[PDB]
C-alpha cells in the first residue's frame, strides 16, 4: 500500500491485481448481509473454513490483502454483500461450477466440501424448487427472480468483497476519476445534464440544474452532502448500496467534487446501522492510505476531504436543512425559506445535498456516456430504480428493473403471485408519504409522471403487498400514529391536526364512531396539507387520504354497522353461537364479567349484543369452541 | 434604493427590493394577523396564520416572503380565512380556558383573535395540555397556556445573549423548560424580564404582592410610605386610554393618596443622594488612579450578571446602593426617629417598573428595608379596582421634607441620563464654576444607539466615558476592554436595550414607536423643572447636616453602601 | 468525581473537529451506559456551551435517555412490514408478561423494552431482537419459553 503519484500508475497496478485474481481456481461467494448474518452465515463461514483447513488445504484465506498479491490460493473464500433474494439465506455461489445453493446449513458443510467441491457434483434437495411450478433451478441468472432484473447500480453487488480495496480495482473501478481529471468541470456539467439524470430522493428535481447552479457561485467554500439515513421503514435500499461497495460513492462524490470545486464532504449515516459505518470508515482510511485521498491527488492538484457523520434518530433529521442543522449539533427543525440551500446552507456557504443512489451512478454516466444512459426508460425520465418490495408475497428481496416496467408483472411474475393463495387487495408505494393502489390500476406503468398523476409519489421506492385479510382503517390508523410519534412539533398545523386526525380515527375504529367524520377528516388533511411548514406534514395525510377515496366502503361499514368486514378490529367482534354444536356448557355465562349470554343449561345459548364487551372471554374458555368470531 | 413593482388587492405599490408581503402591505392599511413575530426578532414562521394567495393559488407566508416583480397577491380570499379559522380552532382545541382567573384577561393576543376572525363553536373536543405550576420567584410560569411561539427563546438567545431557556421535548409534548427543570434562580437567567414584555399569552407572568399591601394598610398599627420610581410618571397614562409619554405625576399623586397610603414620596430624592455620593467617589478613586473602569451599581440584573459570569470585575464595581434601597434605609432610620414610629411598626412599599426589583428587595445584606414591590400594570389595576377616575383627577403635590427633587434625577428612566447627571456633578466638584446655557445638555451620550462613546474635557483633563445597553452590548465592551485596545474611566451599563423605559414592568404596547415617545416625554419632563442639578437639591444637605455629616463617612459607609459575592456555581 | 478525568479522556478525542455535541453525547452514553446531569453540567463548563441546549439536544432524540436501564435490553420491529402479520399481539404478550410499559424498564430487574422500528431482517416474520441475537418466526405462545430461558 505504497502511495501513488500518477495516473498511469494506477492501470499499472491494475494488471498486477488482475494477474493475481487469475493465479486462482476455485472461488466461493457467502452472502455477508444483514438478512443473511441473521440466519447464521458467519458460522457457516467458520465451519467451512474449519473443515478446509482439516482436509489439507493449506491455502485459504477470507480477505483478499495486499499480502495476499504475492501467494496463490488453490481455494478462495469470499464475503461478499447483500444478493438481493433475502427470502431464502444464506445465499453460496461456487465457481466455475456456476451451481446457485440456498438455505445452505453449516453441518451440510461437508457433504457441499465432498460433493460440490470434489466430486464436482450438484445436491438437488439444497437447490431452489418453486412450490408454484415444481421445476429446479440450478443457475441464479436462470431463476424467475433474476430474469427480468437488469442490474446496473448493483452490478458490482454481490461479486466483490466490501472490505478490499483492490478487489474494487480489479474490476475496473476508480477509473472514472481517472478520465475525469483530464477534462474540465464544464463538460462533466453537460455530460451529467445530457445524461438526463433525475434525483433518487423522491423529489425528482434534476442534479444538473443544482451542480450548474453551485458551479455559477463564486465563493471560496463549498460544501457536498450524501444523504444516507433511510428514515423510511421497509426501505433497505441505501444500506445494501452501502454494505456493499462504498467504493462507488467514494468515486461519485469525488467527481462531483471535482464537477463543482469543493474540497469537504461529509457522509450522513444512522449510527443504528453498525456494518455500513464501519465499512464505510474501512473503506475512506483504505483509500486514504492508497493516496487517492488529501492533498494533490495524482499530480493533479485537486484536493478534497471525507467525514462520517453518524446519525441519531429522528426521521425528520432527513430534510434538508434539519440535516444541516444535525450535523452543525443543533435541534432538527426545519428553517424558511428562501433563502436556500444552494446558497447558504452549512455554516452559512453554499452546499449541494444528492443521495447515495444519484451519487452511485455519476462514474457510469462518466465512463459510457449520457446518450447510452437516455435510452433506457420513458424520454422524460432516464435511468433505472431499486425497490424493496415485501409484505404478504412469495418471494421478498432487492429488484432493480429498467424504469418503466408495470406494476402487474412486478407484483406477481417476479413476486410468485400471493401467499397462501389468497386474494390481492393494495400496494402501499412510497412508505408513510405515499398512496394506497387498489387491484383496478395494476396496469399502469411507473415514472414521475403518472405516479404523480395517480395521486401518489414515488418516495424512498419501498413496495408492501396486502391481502384482504387486513382492514384498511386499521392501516391508515398505524400510518397516521407513525406520522403522529414521528412529527418535531414546531407549527401548528402538522403538530396538532396529525394528534386530531389519530383521534378520530381511534375514534371510529373502536366502534364509537359518528356520523360526519369523513368530511372533517378530509377538511383537516386539506388544512394540514394547505398550511404546514416543511414536507413531512404536507405528506401526512396521504394514506388517510387515499384509503377514503379509495375505500368508503369500509369505513361506512365501521361507522354505521359497527361492523368490520375483514373481521380485524376486535372492539366490533360479534361472537354468534352455533346451536347444533352447543352443548349448554354454561362457562361463557360463568366467565364473562358483564354475563350478556343468559340461557338454560343443556341447551344452545343466545348472545346479546347490546351488553357485551366482545373481550373475547367466552370463546377461549368454552372446550366445544362453538362460539365463532363472526 | 430600488423599487418593485407589485399589486396587493388590484392595488400598485412601490417598495424597496428585500421587503416582506406583510411590510409592504403594511403601507396600504391592510393588517395581516400573526402571532410568532416581534419588530426585534427575525421571522420564524410558527404559527402559519399569516398565509396570504398568490397567482398561482397555493398558500405562502408573508412574514418570510420577499417581494417579487409582477407579483400578484390576494389576502381576504375565503380560502385564506377558512384557513386561518382551522388553525386556531386547533390551537384552541388544547387550551385550558380560566378566562376569568387568567392575568392576561383583557390582553391577550390569542382572546382577540378568536374574538376578530369569528370563532364560536369548536369542533375537534379531546385531550389537552396538563402540567405542573411550580414558583420560579418574581416570575409566574404556566406551561398549560403556552402556544410555542419560541418569542421568549428568541428574545434570549439572539438580543440578551444569556440563553438561559431552550425547547424541551418534541411533538405535541413539547414545552419550554430550564435544565433538568431547575428553578430559575440557579439557572442562568438574570432576572432582566425581557421574555415577560413579549410573551402573547398569559404563560408568563408576574407574582403579585397586593394582598400583603392591603393586610398591611388595614393594620390599625402600622404606617404605610410609598415611593414612586421616575419612569412611572410616562408610561402609566397608557393605561387609561392616553399617548406614551404624557406626564401624569399630579394625578398619580392624588390617585395614591386616594388609595390609602398615609406619605406618598419620590425615588428622586434618593437618586440626587446617590448621584451625589458616586460622584464623590469617582472623584476620589480618579484622584487614586486605582481599580480602572469604574461601573455603576444601579441595575440589579447588570450585578447578578456580574456575580454569575464575570466575577473578576467585582473590585470594580461602584458600592454605592441603588436609590431605592437607599430610600428604604432613610425612611426606616432617619424619618421614623423624627416622626416617633418603632422600626417594626414601619411598612415600605415601591411601585417600580423593572422586575430584577423583586429579587433585590428579598437579598439577605439588605436587612428587609422594603417590605413590598410593585409594578405599573398592578398600580394600574389597584386604581382601576377601587373606583377612581383616572381623566377627571385634580393634581397635587409630594409630602414632605422628603418629596422635592431636581431635574438631574428626572432622567434614570432613558439610557445615558445617570451618566449626565453625574458629569454635571462632577464638572462643578472638580473646577468649582456652575455650567449655563446649553452646556448643561451633554448631546453626545444621547440616542439609542448600541455602544455610545465620548471624550468630555474638563478644564484641560479628559476622561475616557462609555455607555452600554443592554447585555449583549455590556459583553462586547467587555471584550473589548479586556483585551486593552483602550482604556475608561466610568462605564454605565443597563440590562434592559433603551433604559428602564423598556422594563418587563410597564404596560403593553402596540405602536412600534414607543421608545422614542417615551424618550421624548422624559426629556420634555426633564426640560420643565427649576433646578438641573443634584447639588442644589436643600433637603440632601439638611440630611448631611443633621445625621451624616458627610459623604462616604463612617455613618454613611455603614448604611449606604454594600458589598458582592461571587455566585459562579462551578461545575 | 472520579468519572470527570473519563469524561476528560474522550473530551480531547472527539472534541478537535467542529460542532461534535452530538458525538460527544453518544460517546458518553456509550460510557456511562446513561446520561447523568453531573456530566451535563461539566460539558458545559468545559465546551462553552450553554446547558439549556445541551439539555434540549438530549431531549430531542429518542436514543439518548436519561435514566439507568437494565442489562437485557428486548427490541421489537413494529415496522410496515411486521406489523401487518401482527407484531402488536407480540408487544402486547411482553407488555403483560412483564408487567412494564413499552420504553419503560423494571430497573429493579435487569429487562428492559424498546420500540425499535425495521431491523435489519424483513423476511423473518415479526423480529424480536433481544440484547445482541435475532430470533426470527415469532408466535404469542414463544413468549413464555423464551422469557423461562432468559429468567
Ligand atoms: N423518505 C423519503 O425519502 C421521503 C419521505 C417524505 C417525503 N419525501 C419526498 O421529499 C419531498 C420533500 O422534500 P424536501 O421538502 O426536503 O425538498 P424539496 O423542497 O421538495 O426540494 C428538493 C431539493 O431541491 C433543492 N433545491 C435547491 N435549490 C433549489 C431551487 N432553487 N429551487 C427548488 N429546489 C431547490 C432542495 O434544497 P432545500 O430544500 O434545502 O433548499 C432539495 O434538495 C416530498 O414531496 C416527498 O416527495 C421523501
Ligand atoms: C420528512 C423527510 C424525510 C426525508 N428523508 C430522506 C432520506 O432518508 N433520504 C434521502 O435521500 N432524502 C430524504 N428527503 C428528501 C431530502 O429532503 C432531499 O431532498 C433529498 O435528499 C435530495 O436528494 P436528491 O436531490 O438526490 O433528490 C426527506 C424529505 C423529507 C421531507
Ligand atoms: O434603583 C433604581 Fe433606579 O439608573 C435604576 O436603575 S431609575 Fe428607577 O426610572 C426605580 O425605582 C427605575 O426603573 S430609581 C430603578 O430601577
Ligand atoms: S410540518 Fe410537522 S414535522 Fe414539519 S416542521 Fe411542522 S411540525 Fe415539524
Ligand atoms: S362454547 Fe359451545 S358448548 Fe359452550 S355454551 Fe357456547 S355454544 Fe354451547
Ligand atoms: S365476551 Fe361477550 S359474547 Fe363472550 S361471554 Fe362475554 S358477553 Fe358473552
Ligand atoms: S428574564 Fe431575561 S435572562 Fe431570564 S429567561 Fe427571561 S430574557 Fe432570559
Ligand atoms: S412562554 Fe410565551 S413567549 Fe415563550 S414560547 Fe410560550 S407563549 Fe411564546
Ligand atoms: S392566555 Fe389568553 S386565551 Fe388563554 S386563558 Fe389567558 S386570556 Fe384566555
Ligand atoms: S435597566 Fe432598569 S428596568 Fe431594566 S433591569 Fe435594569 S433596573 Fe430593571
Ligand atoms: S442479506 Fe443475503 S441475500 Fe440479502
Ligand atoms: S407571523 Fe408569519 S408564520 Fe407567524
Ligand atoms: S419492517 Fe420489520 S424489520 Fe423491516
Ligand atoms: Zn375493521
Amino acid at each position: 500500500m505504497v502511495k501513488l503519484k500518477s495516473i498511469q500508475e494506477l492501470e499499472n497496478l491494475r494488471e498486477k491485481i488482475k494477474e493475481a485474481k487469475k493465479k486462482e481456481k476455485i472461488v466461493i461467494r457467502i452472502c455477508g448481509g444483514t438478512g443473511c448474518r441473521a440466519s447464521g452465515s458467519l458460522a457457516v463461514r467458520d465451519e467451512l473454513v474449519k473443515v478446509l483447513k482439516r482436509e489439507g488445504f493449506a491455502n485459504v484465506d477470507v480477505n483478499l490483502s495486499s499480502d495476499c498479491l504475492e501467494n496463490t490460493s488453490e481455494v478462495h473464500v469470499k464475503m461478499t454483500g447483500c444478493q438481493g433474494f433475502c427470502a431464502q439465506g444464506p445465499l453460496m455461489t461456487i465457481e466455475p461450477l456456476g451451481v446457485f445453493y440456498v438455505g445452505v446449513k453449516p453441518e451440510d458443510v461437508e457433504e457441499i466440501v465432498e460433493k460440490s467441491i470434489k466430486k464436482n457434483e450438484i445436491i438437488e434437495r439444497l437447490l431452489y424448487h418453486d412450490p408454484a411450478t415444481g421445476k429446479t433451478y440450478v443457475k441464479r441468472d436462470e431463476n424467475p427472480f433474476y430474469a427480468k432484473q437488469t442490474r446496473l447500480v448493483l452490478k458490482h453487488c454481490g461479486t466483490v468483497d466490501p472490505a478490499s480495496v483492490y478487489d474494487y480495482i480489479a474490476e475496473g473501478g476508480y477509473s472514472a476519476i481517472a478520465k475525469a481529471l483530464t477534462m474540465d468541470r464544464k463538460q462533466i456539467i453537460d455530460e451529467v445534464i445530457k445524461s438526463g439524470l433525475r434525483g433518487r430522493g423522491g423529489a425528482g428535481f434534476p442534479t444538473g440544474e443544482k451542480w450548474l447552479g453551485a458551479y455559477k457561485n463564486q465563493s471560496p467554500k463549498k460544501y457536498i452532502i450524501c444523504n444516507g439515513d433511510e428514515g423510511d421503514p421497509g426501505a433497505f435500499m441505501d444500506r445494501s448500496v452501502m454494505e456493499g461497495d462504498p467504493h462507488k460513492v467514494i468515486e461519485g462524490m469525488m467527481i462531483g467534487a471535482y464537477a463543482i470545486g469543493s474540497d469537504e464532504g461529509y457522509i450522513y449515516v444512522r449510527a443504528e446501522y453498525p456494518l455500513a459505518v464501519q465499512m464505510l470508515r474501512k473503506a475512506i482510511e483504505e483509500c486514504e492510505k492508497l493516496g487517492l485521498l488529501g492533498d494533490n491527488i495524482l499530480g493533479t492538484g485537486f484536493s478534497f476531504r471525507l467525514h462520517v457523520r453518524e446519525g441519531a434518530g429522528a426521521f425528520v433529521c432527513g430534510e434538508s436543512t434539519a440535516l444541516t442543522y444535525s450535523i452543525e449539533g443543533k435541534r432538527g427543525m426545519p428553517r424558511v425559506r428562501p433563502p436556500r440551500t444552494n446558497e447558504c446552507g452549512l455554516w452559512e456557504m453554499p452546499t449541494v445535498l444528492n443521495n447515495v443512489e444519484t451519487f452511485a451512478c455519476i462514474p457510469e454516466i462518466i465512463l459510457n456516456g449520457g446518450e447510452w444512459f437516455a435510452s433506457i426508460g420513458t424520454p422524460t425520465s432516464t435511468g433505472t430504480k431499486i425497490f424493496a418490495l415485501s409484505g404478504k408475497v412469495n418471494r421478498t428481496g432487492l429488484v432493480e428493473v429498467p424504469m418503466g416496467l408495470k406494476l402487474r408483472e412486478l407484483i406477481f411474475d417476479i413476486g410468485g403471485g400471493i401467499a397462501n393463495n389468497k386474494k390481492f387487495k393494495a400496494v402501499q408505494l412510497g412508505g408513510p408519504s405515499g398512496g394506497c393502489v387498489p387491484e383496478s390500476q395494476l396496469d399502469l406503468p411507473i415514472d414521475f409522471d403518472s405516479l404523480s398523476k395517480a395521486g401518489a409519489i414515488m418516495g424512498s421506492g419501498g413496495v408492501v403487498v396486502v391481502d384482504e385479510d387486513t382492514c384498511m382503517v386499521d392501516f391508515a390508523k398505524f400510518f397516521t400514529n407513525f406520522i403522529v410519534e414521528e412529527s418535531c412539533g414546531k407549527c401548528i398545523p402538522c403538530r396538532e391536526g396529525n394528534k386530531k386526525m389519530l383521534e378520530i380515527l381511534e375514534r371510529i375504529t373502536e366502534g364509537k364512531g359518528k356520523e360526519g367524520d369523513i368530511e372533517l377528516l378530509e377538511e383537516l388533511g386539506d388544512v394540514i396539507i394547505s398550511a404546514s411548514l416543511c414536507g413531512l406534514g404536507k405528506t401526512a395525510p396521504n394514506p388517510v387520504l387515499s384509503t377514503i377515496k379509495h375505500f368508503r366502503d369500509e369505513y361506512e361499514a365501521h361507522i354505521r354497522d359497527k361492523k368490520c368486514p375483514a373481521g380485524a378490529c376486535q372492539a366490533l367482534a360479534a361472537y354468534k353461537i352455533d346451536p347444533g354444536k352447543c352443548i349448554g356448557c354454561g362457562k361463557c355465562v360463568k366467565v364473562c364479567p358483564v354475563g350478556a349470554i343468559s340461557g338454560e343449561k343443556k341447551k344452545p345459548h343466545v348472545i346479546d349484543q347490546s351488553k357485551c364487551i366482545k373481550c373475547g372471554a367466552c370463546a377461549e374458555n368454552c372446550p366445544k369452541g362453538a362460539i365463532y368470531k363472526g | 434604493m430600488n423599487m418593485v413593482m407589485l399589486t396587493i388587492d388590484g392595488k400598485q405599490v412601490q417598495v424597496e427590493k428585500g421587503t416582506t408581503i406583510k411590510k409592504a402591505a403594511e403601507k396600504l392599511g391592510i393588517e395581516i394577523p400573526g402571532l410568532c413575530d416581534d419588530n426585534d426578532l427575525k421571522p420564524f414562521g410558527a404559527c402559519r396564520l399569516c398565509v396570504v394567495e398568490d397567482a398561482r393559488g397555493n398558500l405562502v407566508a408573508s412574514c418570510h416572503t420577499p417581494v417579487r416583480e409582477g407579483m400578484v397577491v390576494k389576502t381576504n380570499s375565503p380560502k385564506v380565512l377558512k384557513a386561518r379559522r382551522v388553525i386556531l380552532e386547533l390551537l384552541l382545541s388544547s387550551h385550558n380556558a380560566d378566562c376569568f382567573e387568567c392575568d392576561k384577561n383583557l390582553h391577550c393576543k390569542l382572546q382577540k383573535y378568536a374574538y376578530e376572525l369569528n370563532i364560536r363553536n369548536i369542533r375537534f373536543k379531546g385531550e389537552k395540555r396538563n402540567y405542573e405550576i411550580k414558583d420560579n420567584g418574581p416570575i409566574y410560569y404556566d406551561p398549560n397556556k403556552c402556544i410555542l411561539c419560541g418569542k421568549c427563546v428568541r428574545i434570549c438567545e439572539e438580543v440578551q445573549h444569556i440563553c438561559a431557556i431552550d425547547f424541551a421535548s418534541r411533538g405535541f409534548k413539547a414545552y419550554i423548560s430550564t435544565p433538568f427543570e431547575k428553578p430559575l434562580l440557579e439557572s442562568d437567567c438574570i432576572f432582566c424580564g425581557q421574555c415577560v414584555r413579549v410573551c402573547p399569552t398569559g404563560a408568563l407572568a408576574e407574582k403579585t404582592d397586593i394582598e400583603r399591601i392591603y393586610e398591611a394598610i388595614s393594620d390599625p398599627n402600622k404606617v404605610v410610605v410609598v415611593q414612586v420610581a421616575p419612569a412611572v410618571r410616562v408610561a402609566l397614562g397608557e393605561e387609561f386610554g392616553l399617548e406614551p409619554g404624557e406626564i401624569v405625576t399630579g394625578k398619580m399623586v392624588a390617585a395614591l393618596k386616594r388609595l390609602g397610603f398615609d406619605k406618598v414620596f419620590d425615588t428622586q430624592f434618593a437618586a440626587d443622594m446617590t448621584i451625589v455620593e458616586e460622584t464623590a467617589e469617582l472623584v476620589e478613586r480618579l484622584e487614586k488612579g486605582e481599580n480602572f473602569p469604574m461601573f455603576t451599581s444601579c441595575c440589579p440584573s447588570w450585578i447578578l450578571a456580574v456575580e454569575k459570569f464575570y466575577p473578576e470585575l467585582i473590585p470594580n464595581i461602584s458600592t454605592a446602593r441603588s436609590p431605592q434601597q437607599i430610600f428604604g434605609a432613610i425612611a426606616k432610620n432617619y424619618y421614623a426617629k423624627k416622626i416617633g414610629v418603632a422600626r417594626e411598626n414601619m411598612f415600605v412599599v415601591s411601585v417600580m417598573p423593572c422586575i430584577g426589583k423583586k429579587f433585590e428587595a428579598t437579598r439577605p445584606e439588605f436587612n428587609n428595608d422594603v417590605d413590598a414591590v410593585l409594578t405599573t400594570r398592578e398600580l394600574a389595576r389597584m386604581i382601576k379596582e377601587s373606583g377612581i377616575d383616572f381623566i377627571k383627577l385634580e393634581e397635587e403635590n409630594f409630602d414632605s421634607p422628603l418629596g422635592e427633587s431636581t431635574g438631574a434625577a428626572a432622567i434614570f428612566g432613558v439610557t445615558g441620563g445617570v451618566m449626565e447627571a453625574a458629569l454635571r456633578t462632577a464638572y462643578s466638584i472638580m473646577t468649582g464654576e456652575e455650567l449655563e446655557g446649553d452646556k448643561i445638555e451633554f448631546t453626545a451620550v444621547r440616542g439609542l444607539e448600541g455602544i455610545k462613546e465620548a471624550e468630555v474635557d474638563i478644564k484641560g483633563k479628559k476622561v475616557r466615558i462609555a455607555i452600554a445597553n443592554g447585555i449583549g452590548n455590556a459583553k462586547k465592551l467587555i471584550e473589548k476592554i479586556k483585551s486593552g485596545e483602550t482604556k475608561y474611566d466610568f462605564v454605565e451599563v443597563m440590562a434592559c436595550p433603551g433604559g428602564c423605559m423598556s422594563g418587563g414592568g410597564q404596560p403593553y404596547t402596540d405602536d412600534p414607536e414607543f421608545r422614542k415617545k417615551r424618550m421624548e416625554g422624559i426629556y420634555k419632563n426633564d426640560r420643565n423643572l427649576p433646578k438641573r442639578k443634584s447639588h442644589e437639591n436643600e433637603e440632601v444637605k439638611k440630611v448631611y447636616e443633621e445625621y451624616y455629616e458627610k459623604p462616604c463617612g463612617p455613618k454613611a459607609h455603614e448604611e449606604l453602601h454594600t458589598h458582592y459575592h461571587s455566585r459562579k456555581k462551578e461545575y | 468525581d472520579p468519572r470527570f478525568e473519563k469524561v476528560d479522556e474522550i473530551l480531547s478525542k472527539l472534541a478537535n473537529e467542529r460542532g461534535a455535541l452530538i458525538a460527544i453525547l453518544q460517546h458518553v452514553q456509550h460510557e456511562f451506559g446513561y446520561l447523568p446531569e453531573d456530566v451535563i453540567f461539566y460539558i458545559a463548563s468545559k465546551t462553552g456551551i450553554p446547558a439549556s441546549k445541551i439539555y434540549g439536544v438530549a431531549t430531542f432524540y429518542a436514543q439518548f435517555h436519561l435514566k439507568p436501564r437494565g442489562k437485557y435490553v428486548i427490541r421489537v420491529c413494529l415496522g410496515t412490514a411486521c406489523h401487518v402479520k401482527g407484531a402488536n399481539k407480540i408487544l402486547a404478550e411482553f407488555e403483560k408478561q412483564l408487567g412494564i410499559k413499552a420504553g419503560e424498564t423494571t430497573s429493579d430487574l435487569k429487562f428492559t423494552l424498546e420500540r425499535v422500528g425495521c431491523l435489519g431482517a424483513c423476511g423473518l416474520a415479526p423480529t424480536v431482537m433481544v440484547n445482541e441475537k435475532t430470533y426470527g418466526k415469532m408466535t404469542p405462545e414463544k413468549v413464555s419459553e423464551v422469557l423461562k430461558e432468559y429468567s
